[PDB]
């Protein structure tokens, strides 16, 4: 019958093909599917929603509670660092164990914005006000809020309303970044500074505790699906 | 009874006399008597992350105050 | 009316404000996660943007054929004193890791299984022996039907049980499965039991394991060499890939973070450290 | 095509309790339904489903020996406790992936070879 | 205008209700509202009860203590209600049931407290095994506590005893249990008492599962896990203490079956 | 409007001329080329010319698939003390000569990648052993994603990695990749550096390599014998052919002159030679 | 199903095929290209930009900035030549080395029309008229003005207008030439001589130097490409 | 959804009765999803060698002075 | 003269867009002469059970006595 | 002629499978059928005829 | 699968310095990630990436060693100056293409034979 000829690709079995086979249970009754509540359509849904970012990850406080809470005191003024972060979504330790996190470790270009989200978690009579900032790559990681202060950030006041949200936009100079620890296409840096201080009454914790949550926003996009490294089958 | 479809095109051969420009589509048949056994359309759907991002009873306006 | 191939939302020209609007200021107590643009917090220019999430969809996703298991099996000699090893598999994705952490990022599911078999083969003896191009059945044991006992018995006849006759060498046995499930969706976790203790019974006969279900039997796959026994024993694996395809599921679930122990949700100790050491004030 | 095998198994008084040992190869409960026959000759003990619970024992041992999964490992043990001089016997383990037959010795395909426990009469 | 604040609200069903002037309004899971089995997605033939009101009505658990030393709590339903008056009563007296809830979960503290608790509804809540020897082995007795609930723990703990385990669930909070990061659990339908904002919690939570109806006894549907966030700490004193507590309440219940009592090992 | 297989520009007749045009004379200093035809300089006839440009074209410059490496890879004894060599390569053109020289012309391209596999195989003892028709498994590791360690281990269960199962001995394995480059066109030669020196770092650490960046990086190519160990050592060479379909260019350049020397644009001495002796005045 | 019949060339790869072929990573957001300035699209156009002409090749001016410096000087008049050359665009050593000779020379058959250009590069004091020329091949290689003169060329005039241009027409025996060195398919001679001689007032240098310029006209064509040899890896 | 194109005819047979003479045309059915795994149509386009040739501001004509 | 049917849509796909959604046929063409060398359509009836259930006489009714 | 690819699946022999194969016997007259009394058409026909159920399954 | 050879390796004296070559097979730094590990034992010096830079040392050594790559000749350089008599240790050199895992002994892959370096004590 019908002449053909075979072309190179002819019995490989690629493990991302698509293609129509056989069956092996003809006419089974497939039991029609009822509207279960909550269903996904893309992975990109379950990374827009905040994360709690495990910050300190101290000897001490790894692997534990600890690990999720910054805490601020109510010392003096000083333009030091509350915390020092780098825009590696998918490759720093603080930032890659988290939803976000994980579903970018399954792809090799993430593009898009990111959305920090800070709660305070201190009394109703405590106060302040903070410096939360992102400066783009290639320069000197800013150790003093002079430096923080001379770039994308967004001045947070602790009040009624308590949590806060910086949005970091997408200015990076490929359409799309590695997701891993490259120079090249390198993220930046997110630091948070006091604005004022913490300032509280008498008969008030002078310590207290503040949690983050890292989400993408809705430009958020990604490609080229790989495996990840966040578990491994030894034996 | 094929089944043609559209491709979104990626990048685009020197070509619009035949390849690149007008529309590129591709053909589709159906081999098989079981769903099961046919191959995956991919032209799937996108929607709303809000069963996750506002699970909230109330309606959320981006620019007021949240808690009122 | 959205796709997975459409563009995303196109960033809007902001400018300088000063107002009673409050963008930056939310409340995670509500539960609900502030949604907030580009235009937001800083002045951004119009883009027009070009990127699709249509690789990120959930057929996508899942659009790659994962190893499940490895099934040994061999042909020795009609000398041996051993019986002529034939593998039998209990059907289920859990036997590895990848597949299965990434089945796990979702509470349930439906999806048309399509699996794959790459088989291989080898001699062991050192023998220049000589083996003809070997034939493979992989067999279909649904639950509670006529598991092998032997490697030739009545059992293999399959006059009901779907079968697939493989010869070494050529392109790849596959074949399709739909949804087999006895739910609606298959539940890759199930907080409960089979049985349900009683008070005028015996704690024996009551007792039954957290976690397990019939949900997730379906039955096993028996396989084994049809040739007969040669001078050189020939040794022999089978690989299995699934994949699903046409592809659903239902509410999120974080990913799995410790190393995996058994098919519960259980975890082995000194495996309970995931994270590294990393300075707070330190980029 | 699973091998078992009897490990840790031996001598102790009367009245105590000692712990035995069941690993298997594979692709292990793959052939499903472990069990736990005694007897210096053939005698059954405890059974025991892969899947779901399901426990029962022999009604002359009722009340005192528990056999557990443990499919990560791939061992099947078997608690034995407040032995008496009749306990010393020749155990074995057992499969067979028929879901069903429970109570016949000949019915198996699968046995490994055996360890010897000895309830000593001390007291 | 006339007031209508997202921190007070008012909950009303059969003959309970609940009152609160601060809240962060209340979140409907997935979107979804409570409602009956509809008739398309209908499994079993028999005539289905409605008790409504009758088991539709919030049920005030037992109320624990929330010190700094304090790891974390967790409850499964339709399990801490299998004591509860009629619903209670229904359940046992039938082989399959579906309902819904309303955790209302409850605890205030001052101006001069702070802290947060994350309450998260995790949809088959399935947790961990306490021992390195047998896995999925944990005992019905303790994975049903009922109302008094189970604890989560700092630390793991591996049981060795095998002579006779203890069979129960060895949760350590940073792993919620079921081993994955605490962090990630904000994917869940979830609200964040931090003792600042508002004083209680709210969670509608829809019938989920992969079956239509099914077995109570048998099959925990949602998985109520109140962790502490931040520590609670008060002026200068070591050792604080407010008190937490949970109704929550049935919605859209019925039943298939009607078979004779259950009476379950419950010990 | 124009196409490639259109003939060229029909050469019109020409006669006798003395006008105040001047066509030969033109300076090239204007940067600009000056266009002669035929019918300028000389008298020429009218020519209804057929030559066409087609194989001239883009596309058909690089319309043929290159060879850019060689993997080797083994199976050998199970009582061998080495173990079994699995081969990894770094993703590139650059490794070999032609290729990358035809890819040279331009600064910059967007192409997709059709890849080509023709494996081989040999034994490699002198002993009369035996080897079954041996399986190949070629397994792309893009940046950052598990990378073997062993022959066997749990990451070539590629539950997400497009892998390749060849079975030897049959049409050789292809598959098609477009264009995944992170720009907008793939950058054959970069003018830069991925880090920029600082002042108050050290040399150490703002240091990095002239020429180099993340834009020619695309992941490696792990492949193995997914066949145990079997008693006669049997050795295999993969063969990568690429070929750029759909192609575009940007901004030419001078072809290499002097021989090759690492991935950079750095050249050797001794190969700066790269012409001849030939006199001035002869022909 | 459909009877089917294998033909030669079943599980034969060709290298210059064009196939389909499955792909391997489905769905891959490809990223949209932007409109980078400067596209080429045919081999021709890198062609018809003139290039310098490496003339003298004589031992010691070889490899160096000499080879493309043919000196002229102002002595008294002579017929003898200023420059030889083979019209071997893909062969000769002079031509071989250009852009034009390294387009060609992936490429068996060539035809069309070439264009010298020469650039005078002395004074602007200095004059003179030269005569450069081309012959058809097959008969005596020309070494006397009135040889060359005998044939197709054009005679330049130094002055404002620094360059000039001859065109070498396409006048040969078959439609295409082989790209080597063969007889059958040879190209001809090109040829410059002193039409006057060059002229300096005082104050004024003796030698100068003149560049040359090869490309093609529109009329050029090429075919059957194939690997070139002006690069090797050994080793 | 077939994609029928025409043939450059080199060495016509001596037929207009099928072959060589009536144009010959060649169909040509996409198999696959993706833009990349289509065939290269080859029938791309041609430009003119300005932007190399003339990269000048002004016009160029080739009769009149180069530099006025 | 090809064959198509439709098919009973199992695990809808995402999609309504191609797959899922609008009804999903196959196509069937017989290459043999022979009807035994026909594919088995499987599109078969269903009668009712009375040739079995009710081999009587007379008319049942399901709520009068049966002997009467 | 027409350029084709195999697919993993090419030379497998399925148990169940459904497909048109070539025949022995061209052309053989088959013997047309009758009208049988009685033709089942689906197991479930068998299945809703009552069935007496041996009960009492003592050793005896 | 790459193999490892240290070179250009002895005997010195005191404040001087000393070059050490290390050439590999294949397909070299496609296993990507060179390393330099002292000690007698086990300890890092250097560490490096095939790709981009990407330089860094170990802090014991920083500001007197230099880590280099000859991606043609396939071979990895470290030039040692000023030596002192506490740089006499066994040297090594590694690999490894997890573009992390530079601070664990037994995280490699890839090992050469080694080379021992005396900064003799003559001065
Ligand atoms: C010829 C081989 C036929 C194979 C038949 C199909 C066997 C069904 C396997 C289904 C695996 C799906 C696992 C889901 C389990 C769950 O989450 O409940
Ligand atoms: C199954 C194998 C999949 C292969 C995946 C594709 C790997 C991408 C390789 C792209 C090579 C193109 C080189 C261009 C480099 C540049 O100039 O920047």
């Amino acid at each position: 019958g019908l002449p053909v000829m075979n072309t190179p690709g002819s019995n490989q079995y690629l493990t991302a093909d698509n293609f129509q086979s056989p069956c092996a249970l003809p006419e089974f009754d497939v039991t029609p599917p009822i509207d279960i509540p909550g269903e996904v359509k893309n992975m990109m849904e379950l990374a827009e929603i905040d994360t709690m970012i495990p910050f300190d990850l101290s000897a001490t406080k790894k692997n534990t509670m600890e690990m999720y809470r910054v805490r601020l005191s109510d010392k003096p003024h000083t333009d030091d660092p509350i915390l020092c972060l780098s825009l590696s979504p998918a490759s720093d330790p603080r930032l890659s164990h988290t939803m976000l996190g994980e579903i970018l470790n399954y792809y090799t270009h993430w593009a898009g914005s990111l959305k920090f989200t800070f709660l305070f978690c201190g009394s109703m009579m405590a106060t302040g006000k903070l410096l939360v900032s992102y400066a783009p790559p290639g320069a000197d990681p800013p150790k003093k809020r002079k430096e923080a202060m001379l770039g994308t950030h967004v001045i947070w006041d602790i009040g009624l309303q308590s949590s806060c949200t910086m949005v970091v936009p997408w200015i990076s100079n490929t359409t799309y970044r590695q997701t891993i620890d490259d120079s090249f296409t390198e993220g930046g840096y997110i630091s948070v500074f006091y604005q004022t201080r913490i300032v509280v009454p008498l008969s008030t914790p002078r310590e207290m505790d503040i949690l983050g949550f890292v989400s993408a926003c809705n430009d958020f996009s990604v490609r080229l699906l790989r495996d990840t490294t966040h578990i491994e089958q030894k034996a | 009874g094929a089944q043609v479809s559209s491709q979104k095109v990626g990048a685009h051969e020197n070509s619009n006399r035949a390849y690149g420009g007008s529309t590129i589509n591709y053909t589709t048949i159906n081999y098989y008597r079981d769903s099961a056994s046919n191959a995956a359309s991919k032209q799937d759907f996108s929607q709303d992350p809000s069963k996750f991002t506002e699970p909230i009873k109330d309606v959320l306006i981006k620019t007021a105050p949240m808690l009122n | 009316a959205a796709t997975s191939r459409d563009a995303l939302p196109n960033t809007e020209a902001s400018g300088p404000t000063h107002s009673k609007e409050i963008p930056a200021l939310t409340a995670v107590e509500t539960g609900a996660t502030n949604p907030l643009v580009p235009s937001d917090t800083v002045q951004t220019r119009h883009v027009v943007q070009h990127r699709s999430r249509s690789e990120s969809s959930i057929e996508s996703f899942f659009a790659r054929g994962a190893c499940v298991t490895i099934m040994t099996v061999d042909n020795p000699a009609s000398t041996t004193n051993k019986d002529k090893l034939f593998a039998v598999w209990k059907i289920t994705y859990k036997d590895t890791v990848q597949l299965r952490r990434k089945l796990e990022f979702f509470t349930y599911s439906r999806f048309d299984m399509e699996l794959t078999f790459v088989v291989t083969a080898n001699f062991t003896e050192t023998n220049n022996g000589h083996a003809l191009n070997q034939v493979y059945q992989i067999m279909y044991v649904p639950p509670g039907a006529p598991v092998p006992e032997k490697w030739d018995d009545y059992t293999w006849q399959t006059s009901s049980n779907p079968s697939i006759f493989y010869t070494y060498g050529t392109a790849p046995a596959r074949i399709s499965v739909p949804y087999v499930g006895i739910s609606n969706a298959y539940s890759h976790f199930y907080d409960g039991f089979s049985k349900v203790p009683l008070k005028d019974q015996s704690a024996a006969l009551g007792d039954s394991l957290y976690g397990a279900a019939s949900l997730n039997d379906f039955g096993i796959l028996a396989v084994r060499v049809v040739n007969d026994h040669n001078p050189t024993k020939v040794t022999s694996k089978i690989r299995v890939y699934l994949k699903p395809k046409h592809i659903r599921v239902w509410c999120p679930r974080p990913p799995r973070a410790v190393a995996y122990y058994g098919p519960g949700v259980d975890y082995k100790d000194g495996t309970l450290t995931p994270l590294s050491t990393k300075d707070l004030t330190t980029y | 095509q699973v091998q078992l095998q009897e490990s840790g198994g031996g001598s102790v008084q009367a009245g105590g309790s000692l712990t035995l040992s069941c690993a298997a190869s594979g692709i292990t409960y793959c052939m499903g339904w472990y069990r736990q026959v005694r007897g210096k000759e053939r005698e059954g003990v405890a059974f025991i489903k892969t899947n779901d619970g399901t426990t029962d024992y022999a009604d002359s041992v009722k009340g005192r020996f528990t056999i557990s999964q443990n499919h990560a490992t791939k061992t099947v043990y078997l608690q034995m406790n407040s032995l008496k001089p009749e306990d010393t016997a020749a155990y074995y383990c057992a499969a067979t992936w028929r879901w069903s037959c429970p109570l016949d010795p000949e019915g198996y395909q699968y046995w490994g070879q055996g360890t010897q426990v000895t309830v000593s009469s001390h007291h | 205008a006339c007031g209508y604040s997202d921190r007070v609200l008012q909950l009303t069903l059969g003959n309970s209700t609940i009152t609160t002037q601060e809240a962060a309004n209340s979140v409907v899971a997935y979107g979804r509202w409570p409602e009956y089995l509809r008739d398309s997605e209908a499994n079993p033939v028999d005539q289905p009860t409605e008790p409504d009101v009758a088991a539709c009505r919030f049920y005030t658990l037992d109320t624990v203590s929330w010190t700094k030393e304090s790891r974390g709590w967790w409850w499964k339903l339709p399990d801490a209600l299998r004591d509860m008056g009629l619903f209670g009563q229904n359940m046992y007296y039938h082989y399959l049931g579906r309902s819904g809830y309303t955790v209302h979960v409850q605890c205030n503290a001052s101006k001069f407290h702070q802290g947060a608790l994350g309450v998260f509804a995790v949809p088959e809540m399935c947790l961990a095994g306490d021992s390195n020897t047998t896995t999925m082995h944990t005992s019905y007795q303790n994975a049903n506590p009922g109302e008094k609930g189970g604890t989560f723990t700092g630390t793991f703990t591996p049981d060795n005893n095998q002579t006779s385990p203890a069979r129960r669930f060895c949760p350590v909070d940073y792993l919620l249990g079921n081993g994955t990061l605490l962090g990630n659990a904000f994917v869940f339908p979830h609200q964040i008492i931090n003792l600042r904002t508002n004083n209680c919690a709210t969670l509608v939570l829809p019938y989920v599962n992969s079956l239509s109806i099914d077995s109570m006894v048998k099959h925990n549907n949602w998985g109520i896990a109140i962790l502490p966030l931040a520590p609670l700490n008060f002026a200068s004193e070591s050792s604080p203490e407010i008190p937490i507590t949970l109704t929550i309440a049935p919605m859209c219940c019925e039943f298939n079956g009607l078979r004779n009592i259950t009476l379950p090992r419950l010990q």
